[PDB]
């Protein structure tokens, strides 16, 4: 049966194990992977 | 002989019943028309009755001498044999008074004769059958919309050989009579006017015939599709909203991005109607007293 | 007139015709309501119009439409996502609480009327119009459900006159407590019937029509909606149903 | 957003094998398994109006053109804007025609409204195909095709449509027009067959399907009912296309010659063979 | 009050400023003066 | 009813002022005198 | 748990620890951080 | 909270970026004057 | 259950809570900018 | 299973590499100035 | 009997020899052959 | 009975002064021989 | 029984020969040579 | 009988005359010589 | 008692005054012999 | 009764001085003779 409070579902403790391990890790496993890959993209080839 | 009851439709026939009574008539409609009970399990099977008054048979007659006038100009060249008639039931031809005659009816039988009669009678056949759909919705208590999509339909009939070939003044400016003669004429108004592609009044009328099948490919689908429930009865699905406005009114909003009222699905369907030969009548009343060559129209009001 | 004039009484007088038309199709259904009974997000760029007077065909009142829109009928979906978007699931079994694929509504107790002073849909033992009196005539044969097993025996036809048509196929149970079932889904070939919607042990869950001759417009909602209830779920998950529900052609 | 009665209808599933992984209702629109597919198809497709806007010429969809390949390159590819880049637009178009007519089933199996709708777009699937696949695979190369534009494929159908003389002599074409003018022939009275009963002229009691049987039997002598003209809209609107895809599946690939020269196969009959009669005589 | 997010803010609202942003990154590339990276060869 | 609130400003109003902005620009960016974008050199 | 009336849902604190905690991620990474992209923009290149 | 984690957090990023990256490539390929293979053909 | 008669809402005292939170102040500063970000642009570039 | 292994990547990735394979076959096998197997006649 | 007596004689008087005479006059007046009333002027 | 007594002689007779009459009017009008309104000065 | 005595020989026989005589007359009549009503003057 | 009276008595009087009149009032004005309203002039 | 009265008086009153004038206007509006508004100086 | 009143005699009294007024203003402006709002240079 469905419950009540904040917030469901779910699922404490899963504010820092579910919505931060596969949610805030995206702000890294590609957001910074852009910054390194752009060192081989930004200069090819806007300068002829 | 018994009427059977086969497997999966199904059907039951009807004894002796007609419709309703108010402003119609009693002793005019003929005997109970004989029923076509021949695998009539799909749709209906019931001939008659029919309002055979002088508001309908004025088109049976005025259509018939529209039917016989080009008729006695479809046997005129054959050779007086029944061999060449059905041989050239189409290859035969007849044109109105010449591109130089016009306002005078002094023309005899030959060069351009049997054009002046067919339409003259047809004139009170079409116009006497605009009002076999406009007043038989008054014999009960309905509306007039049925011939207001028809006043729009005889708006394209209001220009072809009527309003333009009299102001300008000539009968060649009306349509030749036959079964191919006018097909060598639908491409005439094309090329003489420099092609009517840059004529987005003839082309939007097109554009209003490409929304008759964007509007009835699916109506004939979904009303047959929500009919297991109860959407076939279009006379009990609007003011008392049934579940047919639930399998057909959640179905399209999710899909294309909007649905419609059981009544409003007959408000667009008659808005891609009173706008086909209406935008055709204008886009053919704008062709001949505005800019003929429409290639010399759609590059000065189009790209320039 | 001119070469540049008439295309403007159109980019204007009709540039609001998707606008005027849409609202006239957005009468029923609207306003938009949330997933509980709440003044919802909005309506749209073509908001619903305030309705005009509606006169009814057999004096059924001042039923203006859009009309009744609130929460009269019982609904039973346990809100999985309290957020608006993600779907909801019934309580026990979905074919008892009436939620999901099987839909109905609560209406007034006056059945659909024609104009003769009588009701619309009646059996063949309510209209001695067309009968059986030549050769051997098939109105009485056994059937089969979606479980691929015999379901009952249909021996009658609910007649029609204005459409000269049919709407139901009445089933004589072992007992007699009434049941009903739609008309277009059916798929009969030879000497036995096959329905591919409901199993042959879920036919009593279809309401007994309060009268075996009358169908009130109140009743004509679940009676042609329970079969739609079995066109969504049926049937998890393995074996025979996979060679029954899927594939096919017609 | 959702409607007022859109409460009970909300249930997950509809999709086939895999789960309810893609079926999230983004707004008033349905994003089922073929929902995000069309999201993938509609996003790339707006760029296909803009690609040959730097290769062919103009940037406005007035004259934007990604031409079909040439006639003779074979069973293969093309240049680019003149075929190659044209060769990519179709499988999106058609890959988007498909992901739409079949995302409806994720609603059809979701509820229980009938499967005659994954079908009325399949006469549009079998009407756009006859100009992109059905033709130019056999006569040489993919060069027998039309341009995608809105004013380019215009001067492609007329001043470039008299290859077969006149196309009115094309009998099925003209029968697939003996089928088309009849679509709004039966939407014009059926879109007005439910309008004027609650709004008769103003005030009057509403009509039932017995006044329908004293208005249309008081019209044109044939009253197949109200379910005989939804079997009289889906009879006006799907078939003017298979009588046109048959007006062209034996036109050009077998008859790239004058179809105005087809109407001399009719006057040739042993009875009236050596005989010039009328007009012809 | 009202309104919804947990559904919208993951696959819905992201294509609103995406409907505002990338629809105009193209344009600043069509102009033969702005461009900001196009005119490189010459 | 009639006029609600908390949905229009998120996905509709952001492209209403933008829609009120777009059919204005491509004429004043292209008037015989104005423009104010491409011309900055001469 | 199901609801009935205005204006759930809603509601709280399914609105407080949720809706307050995700919307500003779309109203800051694009409101003032979008003026951090204005860096290599406001000077490059409105002035030629 | 809510949304998804075992369902729609590894797939709202797979074909979503494929719906924003690999079809964004077709803009930097709509070039044939730049282009990483059409430089020679100029 | 939903709501009662005209209008609800409405309502007194419920006409000023959501028709006045992003519908009054979200238009006045939009009008102020129609005065502020317009009066500084009432001079360039009409005069050359 | 976070991602779906015998679903999203067993017959849906085999056409995901089929996604980027043949659409480019109509760009690189195309190009108005390459070919290098077709023009064995001119 | 078999055809109506007091009906198809008052109203059929102008549908029987009226579908008939209207197309027998147009031949005895096939122009350049007869005249007799068009001789007046000439 | 059947034969429209207070009808066909009121309305259908009021239009047969147009059905029988005017179809032969628009022929002998422009006939030069009779003229009687088209003689003119010569 | 079997053969119609009332119907066919009175109302369907008046159209039996009508089918056989009306289309058969419109062949032998007004040939440019025979005529027997046109050349009774030429 | 077969028909009533006192309603179509305003439409066989109001507009019925002009159905005949509109097709007859304009077979005369076409002549540049008559006109009666154009010639009473120069 | 056969047709209508109330409808003809408020809406079908037009096909007597307007759609009988507005079409006959542009006829005598285009005629030089009258002009009124095209008088000015000629 | 008759026709709509709280519907038709108000909101349709617009096209009386709109659709009628617009397509009669359009002609009397574009005429070589009128202009009236074009005369200034003298
Ligand atoms: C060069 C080729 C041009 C072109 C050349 C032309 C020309 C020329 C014309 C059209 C016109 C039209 N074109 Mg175009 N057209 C092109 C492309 C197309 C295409 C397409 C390929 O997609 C189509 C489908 C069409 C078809 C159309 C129509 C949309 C439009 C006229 C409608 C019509 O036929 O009403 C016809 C309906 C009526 C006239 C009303 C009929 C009702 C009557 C009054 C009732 C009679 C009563 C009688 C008694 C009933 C008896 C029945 C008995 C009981 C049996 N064109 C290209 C671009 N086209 C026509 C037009 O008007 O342009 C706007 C026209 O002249
Ligand atoms: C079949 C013979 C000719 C042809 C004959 C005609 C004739 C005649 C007409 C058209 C017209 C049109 N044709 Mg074409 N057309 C052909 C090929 C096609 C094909 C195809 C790929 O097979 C399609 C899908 C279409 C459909 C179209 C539309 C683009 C356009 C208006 C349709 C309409 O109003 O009716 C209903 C259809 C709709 C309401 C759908 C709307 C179609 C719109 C215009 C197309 C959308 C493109 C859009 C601008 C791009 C947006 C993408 C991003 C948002 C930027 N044509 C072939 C080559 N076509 C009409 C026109 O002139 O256009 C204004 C017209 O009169
Ligand atoms: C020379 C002039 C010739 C002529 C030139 C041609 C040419 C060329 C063609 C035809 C074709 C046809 N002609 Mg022709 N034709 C003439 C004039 C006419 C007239 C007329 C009354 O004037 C009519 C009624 C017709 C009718 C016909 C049909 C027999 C046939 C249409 C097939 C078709 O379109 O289905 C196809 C159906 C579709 C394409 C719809 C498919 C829908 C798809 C799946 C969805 C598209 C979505 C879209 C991309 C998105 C837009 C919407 C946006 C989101 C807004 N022609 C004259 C006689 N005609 C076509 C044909 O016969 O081949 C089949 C054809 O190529
Ligand atoms: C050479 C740079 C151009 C320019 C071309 C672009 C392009 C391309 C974009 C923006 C974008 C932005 N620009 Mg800018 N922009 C310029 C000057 C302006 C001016 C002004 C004249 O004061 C205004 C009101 C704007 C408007 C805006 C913002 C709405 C937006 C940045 C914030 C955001 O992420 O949302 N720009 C100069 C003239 N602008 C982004 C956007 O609209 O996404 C929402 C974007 O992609
Ligand atoms: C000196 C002239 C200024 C300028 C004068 C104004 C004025 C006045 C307004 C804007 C406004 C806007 N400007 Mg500016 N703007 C300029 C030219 C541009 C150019 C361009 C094509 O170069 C762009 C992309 C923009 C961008 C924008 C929009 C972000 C914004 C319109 C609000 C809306 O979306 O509704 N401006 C030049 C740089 N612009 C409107 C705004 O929102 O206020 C800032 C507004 O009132
Ligand atoms: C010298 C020749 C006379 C003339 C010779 C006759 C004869 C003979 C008859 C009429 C008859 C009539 N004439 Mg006259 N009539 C003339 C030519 C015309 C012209 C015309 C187009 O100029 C018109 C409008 C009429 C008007 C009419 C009708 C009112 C009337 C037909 C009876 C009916 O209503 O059915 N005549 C000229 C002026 N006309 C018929 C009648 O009954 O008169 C009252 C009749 O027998
Ligand atoms: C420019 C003025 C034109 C003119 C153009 C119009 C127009 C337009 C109308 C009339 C209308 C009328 N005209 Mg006037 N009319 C003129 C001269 C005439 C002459 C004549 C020459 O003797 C006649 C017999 C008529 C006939 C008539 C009346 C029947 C009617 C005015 C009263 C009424 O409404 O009923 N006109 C002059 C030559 N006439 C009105 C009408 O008949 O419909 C109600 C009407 O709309
Ligand atoms: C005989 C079949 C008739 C028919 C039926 C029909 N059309 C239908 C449907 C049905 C049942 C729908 O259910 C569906 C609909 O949504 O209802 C309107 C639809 C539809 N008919 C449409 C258009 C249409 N149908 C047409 C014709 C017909 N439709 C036939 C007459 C035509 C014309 C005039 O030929 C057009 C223009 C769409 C509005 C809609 C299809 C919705 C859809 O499937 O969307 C998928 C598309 C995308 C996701 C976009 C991706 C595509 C690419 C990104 C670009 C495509 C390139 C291409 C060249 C586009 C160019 C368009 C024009 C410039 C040609
Ligand atoms: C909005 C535009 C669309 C449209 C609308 C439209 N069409 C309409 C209407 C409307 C509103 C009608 O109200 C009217 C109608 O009643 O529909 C059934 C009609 C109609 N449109 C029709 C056809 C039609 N539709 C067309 C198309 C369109 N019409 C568009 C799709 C076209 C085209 C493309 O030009 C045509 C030709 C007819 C079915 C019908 C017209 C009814 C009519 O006027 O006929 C009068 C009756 C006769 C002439 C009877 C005479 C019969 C023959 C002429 C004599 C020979 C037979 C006779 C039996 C001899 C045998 C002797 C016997 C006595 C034994
Ligand atoms: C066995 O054969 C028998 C004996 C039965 C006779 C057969 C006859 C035949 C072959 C009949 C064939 C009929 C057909 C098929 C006709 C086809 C017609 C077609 C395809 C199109 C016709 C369209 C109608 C047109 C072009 C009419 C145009 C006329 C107008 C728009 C207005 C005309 C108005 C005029 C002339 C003014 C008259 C009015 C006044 C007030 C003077
Ligand atoms: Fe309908």
């Amino acid at each position: 049966a469905d419950k009540s409070d904040l917030g469901y579902t779910g699922l404490t403790d899963e504010q820092a194990q579910e919505l931060h391990s596969v949610y805030m890790s995206g702000l890294w496993l590609f957001s910074a992977v852009a910054i390194v890959a752009h060192l081989a993209v930004y200069i090819w080839r806007p300068w002829f | 002989a018994e009427y059977q009851n086969i497997f999966s439709q199904v059907q039951v026939r009807g004894p002796a019943d007609l419709g309703m009574t108010e402003d119609v008539n009693l002793a005019n409609r003929s005997g109970v028309g004989p029923f076509s009970t021949l695998l009539g399990w799909f749709g209906n099977a019931q001939l008659g009755p029919i309002y055979l008054g002088s508001l309908g048979v004025l088109s049976l007659f005025s259509g018939l001498m529209w039917f016989f006038t080009i008729g006695i100009w479809f046997w005129y060249q054959a050779g007086w044999n029944p061999a060449v008639f059905l041989r050239d039931l189409f290859f035969f031809s007849l044109e109105p008074p010449a591109p130089e005659y016009g306002l005078s009816f002094a023309a005899p039988l030959k060069e351009g004769g049997l054009w002046l009669i067919a339409s003259f009678f047809m004139f009170v056949a079409v116009w006497s059958w605009w009002g076999r759909t406009y007043l038989r919705a008054q014999a009960l208590g309905m509306g007039k919309h049925t011939a207001w999509a028809f006043l729009s339909a005889i708006w394209l009939w209001m220009v072809l050989g009527f309003i333009r070939p009299i102001l300008m003044g000539s009968w060649s400016e009306a349509v030749p009579y036959g079964i191919f003669s006018h097909l060598d004429w639908t491409n005439n108004f094309s090329l003489v006017h420099g092609n009517l592609f840059y004529n987005p009044f003839h082309g939007l009328s097109i554009a209003f015939l490409y929304g008759s099948a964007l509007l009835f490919a699916m109506h004939g689908a979904t009303i047959l599709a929500v009919s297991r429930f109860g959407g076939e009865r279009e006379l009990e699905q609007i003011a008392d909203r049934g579940t047919a406005a639930e399998r057909a009114a959640l179905f399209w909003r999710w899909t294309m991005g909007f649905n419609a009222t059981m009544e409003g699905i007959h408000r667009w369907a008659i808005w891609m109607a009173v706008l086909v030969t209406l935008t055709g009548g204008i886009g053919i009343l704008l062709s001949g007293t505005v800019v003929d060559n429409w290639y010399v129209w759609g590059q000065n009001h189009g790209m320039a | 007139d001119l070469a540049s004039l008439a295309i403007y009484s159109f980019w204007i007088f009709l540039a609001g015709l998707i606008y005027y038309l849409q609202t006239e199709n957005m009468r029923e259904g609207y306003p938009l309501e949330n997933e509980d009974g709440t003044p919802a997000a909005n309506q749209g760029p073509f908001p619903l119009p305030k309705p005009k007077t509606f006169i009814l065909p057999h004096g059924r009142g001042t039923l203006t439409v859009p009309g009744p829109e609130s929460e009269d009928r019982p609904i039973a979906l346990a809100r999985t996502a309290v957020s608006e978007g993600f779907p909801h699931a019934p309580t026990g079994d979905p074919m008892k609480d009436g939620v999901g694929p099987a839909s109905w509504v609560a209406r007034r107790d006056l059945p659909e009327l024609d104009g003769h002073g009588h009701n619309k849909i009646k059996p063949m033992k309510a209209a001695a119009g067309f009968h059986v009196s030549a050769g051997k005539n098939p109105i009485g044969l056994p059937v089969r459900g979606c479980d691929l097993e015999i379901a009952g025996k249909v021996v009658d036809i609910w007649v029609d006159i204005p459409e000269q048509m049919a709407r139901f196929l009445e089933v004589e149970l072992k007992d007699g407590s009434t049941r009903l079932l739609p008309m277009q889904m059916v798929k009969v070939q030879s000497n036995r019937v096959h329905v591919n919607a409901l199993s042959s042990d879920l036919f009593a869950g279809i309401p007994t029509i309060k009268s075996p001759t009358e169908v009130t417009l109140l009743e004509e909602d679940k009676i042609c909606g329970y079969v739609a209830g079995g066109l969504m779920y049926a049937a998890p998950k393995r074996k025979s149903v996979v060679a029954a529900m899927l594939a096919e052609y017609a | 957003a959702l409607l007022s009665f859109e409460r009970k209808y909300r249930v997950p599933g509809g999709t086939l094998v895999g789960g309810n992984l893609f079926d999230f209702w983004v707004g008033p629109f349905y994003v089922g398994f073929f929902g995000v597919a069309t999201f993938f198809f509609a996003a790339l497709g707006i760029i296909l109006i803009a690609w040959s806007a730097v290769l062919q010429g103009t940037w406005n969809p007035q004259l934007i053109s990604v031409y079909p390949p040439a006639l003779e390159y074979g069973l293969g590819g093309a240049p680019l804007a003149k075929g190659g880049l044209w060769q990519i637009i179709t499988i999106c178009a058609t890959g988007a025609f498909v992901s739409w007519a079949l995302r409806e089933v994720e609603i059809c199996r979701k509820l229980g409204i009938g499967y005659h709708i994954p079908f009325a777009f399949a006469f549009a699937i079998l009407a756009y195909l006859t100009l992109v696949l059905f033709r130019p695979v056999m006569m040489g190369a993919w060069g027998y095709a039309f341009p995608y534009g809105i004013w380019t494929h215009l001067d492609w159908v007329s001043n470039t449509g008299y290859t077969y003389g006149n196309f009115h002599y094309n009998p099925a074409h003209m029968i697939a027009i003996s089928f088309f003018f009849t679509n709004a022939l039966a939407l014009a009275l059926h879109g007005a067959l439910v309008l004027s009963a609650a709004n008769p002229e103003k005030g009057k009691e509403m009509r039932t399907p017995d006044h329908e049987d004293t208005f249309f039997r008081d019209l044109v002598g044939y009253s197949i009912g109200t379910l005989g003209i939804h079997r009289l809209g889906l009879l006006l609107s799907l078939s003017a296309v298979f009588f046109s895809a048959l007006c062209m599946i034996i036109t050009g690939t077998i008859w790239f010659d004058q179809w105005v020269d087809w109407w001399q196969w009719w006057v040739k009959l042993p009875w009236w063979a050596n005989i010039p009669g009328g007009i012809n005589g | 009050w009202m309104i919804f997010d947990p559904r919208r803010v993951f696959v819905a609202q992201g294509v609103f400023l995406f409907l505002l942003a990338v629809m105009i990154h193209l344009i600043l590339l069509s102009t033969p003066s702005y461009n900001w990276l196009e005119i490189s060869a010459a």
